[PDB]
């Protein structure tokens, strides 16, 4: 379904509109949520006071 | 026949409003519809 017309979209009954993206799984639509996280390789220094630790340096 | 829009005018009884409808507006767009040609 890529680089192709309104006219061709129509053709396959197949919306000109529907954004993409997203997986047929046994006729689902399934998308991936973009999860969060904790950039890599980049030091970080916290406060875990909880601890032995006054500061904690993180990579 | 001899006669003139001058005259032609003058044979109505009374026939000779509203003008802000095409105002600039700058906060005020046009509408869009269904084509068959886009993106």
């Amino acid at each position: 379904l890529n680089g192709l017309t309104d006219r061709d979209l129509c053709e396959l009954n197949e919306c000109p509109l529907d954004p993409g993206g997203y997986f047929i799984i046994n006729g689902s639509e399934k998308v991936l949520i973009a999860q969060e996280k904790m950039a890599t390789n980049t030091v970080y220094v916290f406060a875990k006071k909880d601890s032995k630790y006054a500061y904690t340096g993180e990579c | 026949v001899l006669l003139d829009p001058a005259d032609e005018k003058l044979l109505e009884e009374e026939i000779q409003r509203s003008q802000q409808h095409a105002k600039v507006v700058p906060w005020m767009r046009k509408t869009e519809y269904i084509s068959t040609e886009f993106n």
